[PDB]
RNA sequence: GGAUAGUCGGGGGCAUUCGUAUUCAAUUGUCAGAGGUGAAAUUCUUGGAUUUAUUGAAGACGAACUACUGCGAAAGCAUUUGCCAAGGAUGUUUUCAUUAAUCAAGAACGAAAGUUAGGGGAUCGAAGACGAUCAGAUACCGUCGUAGUCUUAACCAUAAACUAUGCCGACUAGGGAUCGGGCAAUGUUUCUCGACUUGCUCGGCACCUUACGAGAAAUCAAAGUCUUUGGGUUCC
């Protein structure tokens, strides 16, 4: 009965990952850490190693604040995009579990469109 | 094949090889004629009444007993409609579609259906004019189609 | 969904702000080779609340069915949706938010609709997928004070 | 030369089908002409289940899963190896492997 | 096969055929006589009746017009001739 | 005799003002000078006046309808009436 | 000088033996001999005048008051209308959308006429000559024609 | 069926009269059993016709459709405002 | 051809209900990067970027269910409900009786894009604006962004508008799925009928095998019934 629960909105994208830890309400965010400051090459922002470092740094920040239990909410780009979790979401979740914090209620909150507007590509796609 | 469709349905009715009334059906060939005249006095369709004698009265094909068709019997008795049944029904359908079209101005499918009905009604009218069942001057009118149906 | 209404001595009271099923459950329920029926309705309870309730159902394979089709005709879908309508009014007419939720936890709507719709199509997994509130009263201060305060 | 009887897609009794978008490139592809694939994945790695179980609550509760559908155009599917060129005789085999 | 008695088809074969595709086309319906469950009169009704038949005595709906054969609801016995 | 291919009623304007402007005026002029049915009488005896006044001739239904500049009823008014009726019917209950 | 028609409406004086004739802005669909109703308990019918707070969301109205009692300020030109976007019961005020696209908050006691101002689309027809422009502005004011400043 | 049908049955074998003056005469006589009123009728005329038929114990039906549609269903090239059927004949309109 | 009964349909029009997604606006918690790519670069961000929470607005669009399934003459048609007109198939001891097929000319409809105006303009996006790229990029790539994509009223008249296969009629082999209808089951099931299964038949979308038969072959149940050459009729 000594567990206090927060919420971690893990943003997952193929280009970058975000660790966003708040309380049970998304308001009054405790920590907001991106993966772009644990590495400085602008290339491996979504890499599992960078997600490992960013999540564990957030975990240390949360541990010193005094928030241990964390509900988990993974969210991809959504809308008219890949709609698949990035490579860093799994590493971020593993780091949060490994750092001594309880993980609860794993859920995906990726925004789904009901056949929304067009996507970039011009009917021929990103031809390479 | 269908006149104005791609369907090839063959649904119809197979008249029996016999040409005689059933044994128990003692229709006596005159009570049925009186029933037909009563059913025509109100003004029901010759096909509709023939359905009623087939279903409710239990009468077989009326020709096998009375010896004459429904249309022929009422024509002989004088209760002959001014226009043929198929002619009148097609004019009714055409009038209803035009009344719907004058309200709904953006129904091109209904306009196309109206054009098909107008082609069908004109071909039937031409046949009836040739066969002499109608006065020679029977030019169909679009504005007075309401007059022709009623 | 719980909306914070009142604050009283380091303790914030909450009220029902709506319910929905998780995306994992919804994606698990929806599958190919079956027909899905979705119905919605705006309902007014005993007090000044307006709620839009969404219910989704799926047709059930009998048992010995060989075809992997088990679809439903459009007319049958309309009849089932009509059945969905009349049951929602029946089960929410004489119910406040307390009784509406009370029937909501054990899926009373689903249990009492499957029997009603069984004469049209078997159906299965009929669940209230979502309920959204739209009109809340003026802070319900006295009603919340009477309802809460225990322990 | 008509390589395929279907002419590359399954469509009979229809004149137009609403197109969709690819995934890797997001090209305009007809709904039937596209390649539909199912990737049912888990929220954790196969080796991460133990770590999650050690660091979870609710009495080792069932870990959820993600169901997503991918639509691939012809070029992307061939490049991504989800669909490959087959022999003339083996083309007719519509049964999945 | 290659030797079929087209002049005299099998009785079973004719039954498992469309009413038109037979050697001689003919009706498959029948007129039956119905007595009211609480009366003594007779009524002739058609198998594929399109309109509701009303008995002249104290009786309920005689038949219900369906897509094919008319539904029979009341407890009546019919004779086919 | 057809007597005119395109300009129609606009032919009073001669060769000036531009063809496109003449055609745009032609369509609106036809609407303005066309007959319309009286919803309360049924006769096609409804004439325009002063770009918004529509009067019915005859010994009956001498009322004056407030309509559009060139037509008795416009699409915006018809849609507004439909949604007002829907709102009224949904608010009465 | 006004594109929209005007409506002369006769009321009955509630205090004296007398009748009062008003000058409503004509709404499309109104006819002479029609009965119009003005008040809080009036029905949601085209041509009736109701408070904005007594009407649902999305209704189309005209001659809307900015303040309760100024006798109509918003949506008075022909073919123009105001849409009631939403309400707010606490400190009762109604949000409306003006013909120019602006969003204005008014007290939930301002009156508006259900419907659209009569006169339809008047600007769709070209004036087609200076004579029509001369006659249009003759009954309005001395503002036509206009000399360009660079020509002075 | 439909009122338009029933009017179609009664025109072959039945007693009906057209217009407003004639229907007043039939109502005053008392032999008018049925009156039909067009949708786009003058409301004062509708109230007067209803009052006359109430006094004469005749049935009143204000069915959907303008006077043009009523006349078209009546079998006439003109507009009919009110029908007075004194004898249906062989139909079951009453 | 016309009735008539139960239907059936992502067929048409009008009104109407819902959905989240995208963008934008206010305010709130926070600070270092955010976007983007194979790598970049441009741009914006310690002034509060990105993210996250509440509310509201805009227009577009109906994902999953969505299928070698349905409808429509084709183009095309996928949120709910109501109304109007209509359509095929089926059942039928229903009505008329040759009322039929094909079309020069002649007319209706006719994707997308393009035009005239009005309203509307979120995303995408001709033209265009910048930064890597190769020797040159001027094009692919990233961000922004014009006309356009939406609707109303008028235009035109074409595409790989494809089944690269004119329409009507008759005959021609084996199987199993599939949609609509009908017939039969002392078969299963359901609080008078519905769901499932099986058999027969009609009308469609198709699939597998075979080739008596055809073709130059690929292949074709029509592209077969054609040197054993002739059922009828338009276009080329
Ligand atoms: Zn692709
Ligand atoms: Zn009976
Ligand atoms: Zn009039």
């Amino acid at each position: 009965g000594e567990l206090v629960f927060g919420v971690a909105h893990i943003f997952a994208s193929f280009n970058d990952t975000f660790v966003h830890i708040t309380d049970l309400t998304g308001k009054e965010t405790i920590v907001r850490v991106t993966g772009g400051m644990k590495v400085k090459t602008d290339r491996d922002e979504s890499s599992p190693y960078a997600a490992m470092l960013a999540a564990q740094d957030a975990a240390a920040k949360c541990k010193e604040v005094g928030i241990t239990a964390l509900h988990i909410k993974i969210r991809a780009t959504g809308g008219t995009a890949t709609k698949t979790p990035g490579p860093g979401a799994q590493a971020a979740l593993r780091a949060l579990a490994r750092a001594g914090m309880r993980i609860g209620r794993i859920e995906d909150v990726t925004p789904i469109p009901t056949d929304s507007t067009r996507r970039k590509g011009g009917r021929r796609g990103r031809r390479l | 094949g269908r006149m104005h469709s791609k369907g090839k349905g063959i649904a119809s009715s197979a008249l029996p090889y016999v040409r005689s009334p059933p044994a128990w059906c003692k229709a006596d060939a005159d009570s049925v004629v009186e029933q037909i005249l009563k059913f025509s006095k109100k003004g029901m369709s010759p096909s509709q009444i023939g359905v009623t004698l087939r279903d409710s009265h239990g009468i077989p094909q009326v020709r096998f007993i009375t010896g004459q068709k429904i249309m022929r019997i009422l024509k002989a008795n004088g209760l002959a409609p001014e226009l043929p049944e198929d002619l009148y029904n097609l004019i009714k359908k055409a009038v209803s579609v035009r009344k719907h079209l004058e309200r709904n101005r953006k129904d091109k499918d209904s306009k196309f259906r109206l054009i098909l009905i107008e082609s069908r009604i004109h071909r039937l009218a031409r046949y009836y004019r040739k066969v002499g069942a109608l006065p020679p001057t029977w030019k169909y009118e679009s504005a007075t189609a309401s007059a022709l149906v009623a | 969904k719980l909306r914070v209404e009142d604050i009283q001595g380091k303790s914030c009271l909450t009220s029902f702000n709506g319910l929905s099923i998780t995306s994992d459950k919804l994606r698990s329920l929806v599958r190919k080779w079956q027909t899905t029926i979705e119905a919605d309705q705006t309902i007014k309870t005993t007090d000044g609340y307006l709620c839009r309730v969404f219910v989704i159902g799926f047709t059930r394979r009998r048992a010995n069915q060989v075809k992997k089709t088990t679809y439903a005709q459009s007319s049958q879908i309309r009849a089932i949706r009509q059945k969905m309508f009349q049951v929602i009014q029946n089960q929410t007419s004489s119910c406040s938010m307390r009784e509406l939720v009370q029937k909501l936890i054990p899926e009373v709507i689903g249990r009492e609709i499957e029997r009603a719709t069984g004469s049209i199509f078997p159906l299965q997994n009929v669940l209230v997928r979502k309920v959204k509130i739209l009109k809340a009263p003026k802070h319900d201060a006295q009603k919340l004070l009477e309802l809460h305060g225990e322990s | 030369t008509q390589k395929r009887r279907n002419n590359g897609r399954n469509k009979h009794g229809r004149g137009h089908v609403k197109f969709v978008r690819c995934i890797n490139c997001s090209r305009a592809v007809p709904k039937d002409k596209a390649i539909k694939r199912w990737t049912i994945r888990n929220m954790v790695e196969t080796a991460a289940i133990r770590d999650l179980s050690e660091a979870s609550v609710y009495s080792e509760y069932t870990i959820p899963k993600l169901y997503i559908k991918l639509q691939y155009c012809v070029s992307c599917a061939i490049h991504s190896r989800v669909v490959r060129v087959r022999s003339r005789e083996g083309r007719r085999i519509r049964t999945p492997p | 096969v290659l030797a079929v008695d087209l002049l005299n088809p099998s009785h079973e074969s004719e039954m498992r055929k469309h009413k038109l595709k037979q050697l001689v086309q003919g009706p498959r319906s029948f007129f039956m006589d119905v007595k009211c469950p609480g009366c003594f009169n007779i009524t002739t009704v058609f198998s594929h009746a399109q309109t509701v038949v009303i008995c002249g005595s104290c009786a309920s709906v005689l038949c219900q017009p369906t897509g094919g054969k008319a539904r029979l609801m009341e407890g009546c016995s019919f004779r086919r001739k | 005799t057809k007597r005119t291919k395109k300009v129609g009623v606009t032919g009073k304007y001669g060769v000036r003002y531009g063809a496109s402007l003449r055609r745009d005026v032609r369509k609106i002029e036809v609407q303005q000078h066309s007959r319309y049915q009286c919803p309360f009488c049924g006769r096609n005896t409804v004439k325009r006046t002063a770009a918004g006044i529509w009067c019915c001739n005859g010994k009956g239904c001498k009322k004056v309808l407030a309509g559009g500049a060139w037509t008795v009823t416009t699409a915006a008014a018809t849609s507004a009436r439909s949604t007002i009726r829907r709102l009224r019917e949904m608010v009465e209950v | 000088g006004r594109g929209a028609p005007l409506a002369k409406v006769a009321f009955r004086n509630p205090y004296h033996y007398r009748t009062d004739v008003e000058t409503f802005v004509a709404t499309e669909g109104m006819y002479t001999g029609q009965f119009v109703y003005c008040g809080k308990n009036a029905a949601l019918t085209v041509g009736n005048v109701l408070p904005v707070g007594e009407m649902p969301e999305g209704t189309i109205i005209s001659n809307v008051e900015e303040k309760a009692g100024d006798r109509g300020a918003l949506g008075r030109s022909s073919g123009n209308y105001v849409i009631i976007v939403g309400h707010d019961v606490d400190t009762g005020k109604t949000r409306v959308k003006l013909p120019s696209g602006a969003k204005k908050v008014v007290p939930s006691s301002a009156r508006g006429v259900v419907g659209i101002v009569a006169g339809g689309g008047r600007i769709d027809k070209p004036l087609l000559k200076a004579g029509r422009a001369f006659h249009k502005y003759r009954v309005k004011r001395n503002c036509w024609p206009r000399t360009r400043g660079v020509a002075m | 069926d439909t009122i338009n049908a029933k009017l179609a049955l009664t025109m072959k074998s039945g007693k009906y009269v057209l217009g407003y003056k004639s229907t007043l005469k039939t109502l005053r006589s008392g032999k008018a059993k049925l009156i039909l009123i067009a949708g786009n009728c003058p409301p004062l005329r509708k109230s007067e016709l209803e009052y006359y038929a109430m006094l004469s114990k005749a049935n009143v039906h204000h069915y959907a459709g303008t006077n043009i549609d009523l006349g078209t269903a009546c079998g006439k090239l003109f507009r009919v405002g009110v029908l007075a059927i004194t004898d249906a004949g062989d139909s079951d309109i009453l």
